[PDB]
């Protein structure tokens, strides 16, 4: 037009809340990122008609209307993946969240803002692995950088690229400066230590592996009885006030993974303020590095825009699956899927579509399925043929605690871990709210096999005994609710005891306690054996004509010790074995 | 001649419609050749004038209008049926999926499928022993029958499923089962538990399966089983083989077709579930049994999990409505410790009668199951109104029948997912729990069988 | 005695365990039912609309 | 100035033939009667605009009234002078006062505060309130609301925590906004009167929205205050405590505006979108890292069937950090305030309490009080099932303890302001009746310096 031609502008024809609808953008495609209206704000094409095309904004979309132009960009909701993204704070599309307060001088995010992911101007000292001449394809592995102190950048081939090496060499580059050239069938393509990536699409794998290896969190209720494996899947949903943060904060802190990506999906502002300032002052006294130095974060506030929950769902799980590609086992939390599926349904409305499930979409549960599939232990790509793996946790915020509603049901559909949360055990101080009743792991058995391998004891025996008398306990419980406790058996008065030690020794655990924080494999076997021990060795004391009431009164002192076994130091793990011959012993002199 | 137009008018969801189009007929499969290259197999769902809808199984993920084109191929979704099958494993179309050979099509088939004629039907009657007294006995499996599990999330169904596929064989005979199996977007566990054990057993060797996982796109699912149960007809009609065609899981079936559904604006039923649900469950699980003057049959055990254990569901109400009863595994029975854990009761044989008795298994089954299932049901609500109140409050006879009800449980029905009991052993455990009750209590056994064999 | 502990346990039984079951069951069913009358609405709305 | 209404279908209006017309617009109809009603674009598309008029469409012409756009959202003229002044639910002077001359205008949805600029809540907020301060700690920049029941008192709670609350070592440059939602006129009167009586007014800033009145201008009052409130506190340096009442009269508003607007009900007839439209108005409150004051605030809501399951309760739970809960069994026994601490939480307590905030023994008498005045509690729970025979003698104790707890600590009237280390000072006084051998929350320091 006038003389001139440029790039196809689009036109907005009506705004609906975070949908918005441009005409003349036929040249796009659907899944294609656009800058919507004057400001241009980040948008992406879900739906066309013609040249008309549906639009999601991430984004605010007050103050935009009809005859503003949109301008694509031409790719997907893509990550940036490369030396930089470790230790830092991302929103909902991957903007850097402390950039963004610099670059607009702001204390409050704003709209329309570009903000490349990384640092394209740092300069980071690459170091080849390769040698020139060699085949490669997706997956390999040319070189690394030292991102941290522990954890290397493994700068891999992207993928859809396969050639030969014909120049590389180490030294100190950008993101953007090529590093290696690879001689392809199409010609010479220059490779950056930053590749990007479309954030719906799974990162591709050789195959999937049987997740059999048991996660260590330190938490004594999960890592006994109810396990989350390395590529395992976990549930937590619970009611409000059920401490969720907590569990979670736990994970991330304790787990013996290499990198963990928090998402804070749709939650309470705070609590990712809570994490920028409490992660880079939990020292490993080992590796000397914090928290924050393996932590990815991605930030989506509850009054942030709604439809940037879905994205940082789909930016976790991505970066994740890139780490997982260099052999590195990670955990992706997110907090909460609930959050995300309400952004679903929000869309869902404003589309006109039907829904399925109170509300939400019909497309939900596999939305979700789609997402606990991309996790799991990979062989990654390459010829290396690493092993890597993807742990998910993720929170669910049930309405009134009530988990038949679609969102636990359909994440308990493929998901192998339940992790209840209790808010009558949150108002009874019993922390973690882990209702271990309702609670299960399908990982329970192999997990079992894989501990009494490792120990070279029956613990799985362990574990299904004291389960055993957990739930005794709850059918004992029913009956002193109607006939009161003074009618049960010295037997069955025994079991309530040998529980509530289970409970109370055992099962509370404080998160802000430094000792109780994280209890070793090895010193919550010796815990359990000798909570189970006092059972057995009072049990066979019974059947020698022993009363309970003797029992009880008589190991007030070393009932007690058990007690406090759990704030014993993991150099002194002796003190807490030697209560098992305490225990026979003291039971022997009220024998007599 | 290619049929081919490029001009496609709008692109929504799994969704596609395709505008001044020509010779299109309906239920077309079709192929949508992206402006990448890639090509993105769909079907006809509605033609009217010179337009037409599609549903791509692989989504409309990165499409662009203008350049993409759709090619109509002039004829349905048909699947290449080989004996060369055996032993190998499919994706959801029925694309190799372990990397093999190239298989040669004997035939094409409409994965529709026909109808079999009612008087052409043979009506299936021979026992099948499953090894599972709980099922052999109470609610008895035959050849041809279609008998689904009912289960839930966090249950062992794929056990149970997997047990019978290893036991299961019928008497006086050397025959085994061409085992079919269809996977409808399971996890890869799910899919790798079943994968691991047919090859324990070998039975890998004696099996198809077409498999569609949580990751693989949800429109597929919905071609998945009838691709399955093509292979089963054929293998069964025109190979003269015994087929048990297993299909897990049936609700992720059912979600699909709302998914599509939803996508359509069709008039929603129950919880956006169409108004077809039952006639499309329908014209899978009608595609098994017998047919007269051939010698193979399709056996049928289908696997659905209850949407929040409710089985007033549609997904599992509807298919109790079509299948020949069903096998209920409850939530209580397996923490418990019952293996397997199926709780009697609720569940059904619609074709256990004429598969049992003289000759077939024993002249006492019928007898006895009566007798096993009234004193259960009166034995587990003495077991109820004891936990409630109390052991004390409730009948000298009463207190008998709760100690049948957990010893029932405990040893009649739980017997392990490795344990395969001859029917002999099954009915003679029957009569052992039969005996801790009186004589004169037993009223749906006639004197005649209880002189026999009661001890 | 025994007949008052007797009386004891289905007094708590009831009180404790058979009334508070019956009570937001009914709950659950009132909500429930109210649930889908405003499904079945929302509906035919949309139907009426087509 | 477009003289084209198309459309009128009840509520909604659709106006053609426009440009330059934004989403969410605030818009304003002048009718052929000279009268005027303010609007809102709801959706803008081609030429075409829907509106929502907030006052109605009742008797209004389409061929003779004209709509003008005034290309800005709704919007709150601030000021310092704001203090001392009562407004409506829509920033209107009703207290016969000089119209305000606004420094700025500003959106009162506002903006949101970039999480890693945000500043953890911090410091002590006075209450007056024991069962609050000790237990159940306000901190400066947390959203802590009070979970009530028809009936209940929460409006005397609500008052005296407005003109009680106050902190510590700081002069003038603390505020309460007060914003009240759809409730009577003489529950307004109630709150207005007793401001100025006390002298709560000459410190607070009034949104006083009624039950007759629009059920927009019912959703806009609370962000109406709290638009007013980070004035205050982000641009005037102050410490803002925003009271809010009854948010359950907010979300049925917004409830009967979404079935106005077509929209698919949610959970129990609730929008769909009930917890998001929850956080950006509880999402406000907080801190920011350099600067000086802050937003804390404190909604009220009243449980429906007292079920804290009912969306309003639970959805707040979820976005709240803590809870306060009034319970009819405390209010049959006239405890003043009815605060059930058992239920009740704060969970950034920490951060107001200990040393140079309160006495260093705040945190250890808390858990001492609270696990405590629980065996009380579940001792007196036995004594009515199991009779009075079936406590031991060490659980005659703890009964008697939390009754005293309740009557004395807990109960404290609606009009007595308790300082903070008068509270402490009484709660180690109910410890004092407990043998020392049990307070092992507590260690042997603090026993022996304070323990009477």
């Amino acid at each position: 037009s006038s003389g001139s031609s440029g790039m196809q502008i689009g036109k907005i024809i009506k705004v609906s809340g975070p949908l918005v609808m441009a005409e003349n953008m036929s040249e796009a495609s659907i899944q294609d990122m656009c800058l919507v209206g004057d400001l241009g704000v980040i948008g992406e094409i879900i739906e066309m008609r013609q040249d008309v095309a549906s639009i999601q904004v991430y984004e605010e979309t007050s103050g935009i209307g009809p005859g503003e132009p949109v301008r694509s960009t031409g790719e997907a909701l893509s990550v940036e993946l490369g030396p930089g993204i470790i230790s830092q704070m991302f929103d909902g599309i991957q903007r850097p969240l402390d950039t963004f307060m610099e670059v607009t001088q702001s204390n409050f995010l704003g709209r329309g803002v570009q903000l490349p992911a990384l640092d394209h101007e740092k300069q980071w000292w690459f170091e080849a692995t390769i040698e020139e001449g060699t085949e490669v394809s997706a997956g390999d592995i040319i070189g690394y950088v030292d991102e941290t102190k522990i954890i290397q950048h493994k700068i891999m081939v992207p993928n859809g690229i396969k050639g030969t090496v014909q120049k590389i060499e180490s030294g100190s580059f950008t993101i953007d400066d090529p590093i290696c050239v690879i001689e392809t069938e199409q010609g010479l393509k220059e490779l950056t230590m930053m590749q990007k990536w479309p954030v719906r699409r799974g990162r591709p794998i050789k195959q999937k592996l049987n997740p059999d290896v048991p996660m260590i969190t330190g938490q004594r209720v999960i890592d006994t009885f109810f396990p989350v494996t390395k590529g395992g899947a976990a549930a937590v949903p619970g009611p409000f006030g059920a401490g969720k943060t907590v569990v979670q904060h736990q994970i991330a802190k304790w787990s013996d993974v290499d990198l963990v990506v928090y998402v804070g999906c749709g939650e309470r502002g705070n609590e990712m303020t809570d994490v920028v300032n409490e992660f880079p002052e939990l020292i490993d006294p080992n590796t000397g590095e914090s928290l924050m130095e393996r932590t990815v974060l991605i930030a989506n506030t509850s009054n942030m825009p709604v439809a940037a929950r879905e994205a940082s769902i789909y930016t976790g799980i991505t970066i994740a699956e890139y780490f997982r590609d260099m052999g590195y086992d990670v955990a992706i939390m997110a907090d909460s899927t609930s959050r995300w599926a309400e952004a679903l349904r929000e869309m869902s409305g404003r589309l006109e579509e039907m829904p399925g499930d109170e509300g939400y979409p019909a497309y939900l549960g596999s939305r979700l399925a789609e997402y606990y599939e991309r996790s799991g232990r990979v062989i990654a790509l390459g010829s290396d043929q690493r092993e890597g793996s993807i742990t998910a946790i993720s929170a669910v915020s049930p309405s009134g605690g009530d988990i038949s509603e679609p969102v636990t049901q359909n994440t308990l559909r493929v998901v192998k871990v339940f992790w209840g949360l209790d808010s009558s055990l949150a108002q009874k101080r019993h922390f973690p709210s882990i209702n271990w009743i309702q609670s299960y792991s399908l990982y329970s058995t192999e997990v079992g096999r894989y501990m009494d391998q490792i120990l070279q004891q029956d613990w799985s025996d362990m574990v299904t005994e004291g389960m055993r008398i957990l739930q005794e306990e709850e059918q004992l419980n029913e009956i002193v609710r109607l006939v009161g406790i003074d009618s049960l058996s010295d037997n069955d008065r025994l079991t309530l005891e040998v529980a509530k030690s289970i409970r109370e020794d055992y099962l509370q655990q404080n998160a802000f306690d430094d000792v109780d924080t994280f209890t070793s494999r090895e010193k919550q076997f010796n815990m359990l054996k000798v909570i189970l021990t006092f059972g057995k060795e009072a049990r066979k004391a019974l059947s020698l004509g022993a009363y309970f009431n003797e029992i009880m009164e008589g190991t007030v002192a070393v009932r007690e010790r058990i007690s406090r076994s759990k704030y014993i130091p993991e150099e002194e793990l002796a003190k807490i074995s030697s209560i098992n011959e305490e225990i026979k012993e003291t039971i022997q002199l009220i024998v007599s | 001649m290619i049929k081919e137009y490029r001009t496609i008018k709008e692109v929504v969801g799994p969704l596609m419609a395709v505008e001044k189009v020509s010779g299109v007929k309906y239920e077309e499969l079709i192929e949508v050749r992206m402006q990448n290259g890639e090509i993105r197999r769909g079907q006809v769902l509605e033609v009217q004038e010179d337009k037409a809808m599609v549903q791509i199984f692989e989504g409309t993920s990165g499409i662009n209008l203008k350049n993409s084109s759709v090619r109509f191929l002039g004829h349905p979704l048909q699947l290449g049926v080989s004996e060369d099958m055996i032993g190998r494993v499919f994706d959801g179309l029925g694309r190799p999926k372990d990397n093999g050979p190239e298989i040669l099509p004997e035939k094409y088939l409409d994965i529709n499928g026909e109808v079999i004629n009612p008087i052409a039907r043979d009506y299936p009657d021979e026992f099948i022993q499953t090894g599972i007294s709980a099922i052999d006995h109470l609610n008895t499996l035959v050849r041809g029958q279609k008998l689904p599990v009912f289960s839930g999330s966090g249950l062992p169904h794929k056990e149970l499923a997997a047990q019978i596929a290893r036991q299961a064989t019928v008497l006086d005979s050397s025959d085994d089962f061409a085992v079919v199996f269809a996977a409808i977007g399971i996890t890869f566990e799910e899919a790798e538990f079943f994968m691991e054990d047919f090859r324990q057993t070998g039975a890998i060797d004696r099996s198809v399966m077409f498999m569609n996982l949580a990751n693989d796109p949800a429109i597929e699912r919905i071609a998945t089983p009838r691709m399955a149960l093509t292979a089963a007809e054929y293998l069964a009609y025109e190979k003269g083989m015994h087929v048990l065609v297993i299909m897990t899981d049936m609700t992720n079936y059912a979600e699909a077709l709302r998914e599509i559904s939803a996508a359509r604006r069709e008039v929603p039923g129950r919880r956006g579930y169409p108004g077809y649900l039952y006639t499309n469950l329908a014209t899978l699980f009608e595609r098994a049994g017998r047919i007269r003057g051939l010698k193979g049959s399709v056996t049928q055990i289908p696997i659905l999990t209850m949407p929040e254990d409710d089985k007033t569901h549609p997904i599992p109400d509807l298919t109790g409505y079509i299948t020949e009863g069903q096998i209920i595994l409850t939530r209580e029975l397996y923490k418990s410790g019952i293996q397997p854990p199926i709780d009697v009761l609720p569940s059904l044989s619609r074709l256990k009668d004429k598969g049992t008795g003289a000759g077939k298994t024993r002249e006492d089954h019928a007898a006895t199951m009566n007798q096993l299932f009234a004193a259960y049901a009166q034995g587990k609500q003495a077991k109820e109104l004891a936990v409630v109140l109390g052991e004390s409050a409730l009948s000298d006879i009463d207190k008998i029948y709760a100690k049948f009800a957990e010893r029932f449980e405990n040893e009649y029905v739980n017997q392990g997912f490795y344990t395969n009991r001859t029917i002999t052993e099954t009915l003679d455990l029957g009569w052992e729990l039969l005996a801790m009750l009186p004589r004169t209590e037993l009223k749906r056994i006639k004197d005649d069988l209880l002189d026999k064999y009661l001890p | 005695a025994e007949e008052i502990e007797k009386t004891r346990r289905r007094v708590n039984a009831l009180e404790y365990m058979t009334i508070p079951q019956l009570e937001e069951t009914i709950y659950y069913i009132k909500m429930k039912l109210e649930e889908n009358e405003r499904a079945e609405v929302t509906r035919l709305i949309k139907v009426k609309n087509m």
